[PDB]
């Protein structure tokens, strides 16, 4: 049925420094636009499973 | 802009591969063992 408890990050502003760690979940940001916390056109969560 | 389309497809390429899997795995269980359930 699928083990959906193992996630990974697939969007970030900039690549990590070595041995750096980032557990935030603040929404992403597509083309120029606000998007005050809410998916939609060009914008969406940063974690997949 | 074009870089917005690349980030659109990556979101697509991850959600589709799992939803196509289960939708084709359930078509296997019907094809090799027929019930109506
Ligand atoms: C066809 O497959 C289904 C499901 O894969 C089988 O139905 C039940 O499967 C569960 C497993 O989750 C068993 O615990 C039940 O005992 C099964 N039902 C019955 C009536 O045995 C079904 O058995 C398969 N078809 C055949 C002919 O074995």
């Amino acid at each position: 049925g699928g083990n959906y408890n193992y996630l990974y990050r697939l969007f970030r502003k900039s690549n990590l420094k070595p041995f750096e760690r980032d557990i935030s979940t603040e929404i992403y940001q597509a083309g120029s636009t606000p998007c005050n916390g809410v998916e939609g056109f060009n914008c969406y969560f940063p974690l997949q499973s | 802009i074009e870089e917005q389309a690349k980030t659109f497809l990556d979101k697509f390429n991850h959600e589709a591969e799992d939803l196509f899997y289960q939708s084709s795995l359930a078509s296997w269980n019907y094809n090799t063992n027929i019930t109506e359930e």
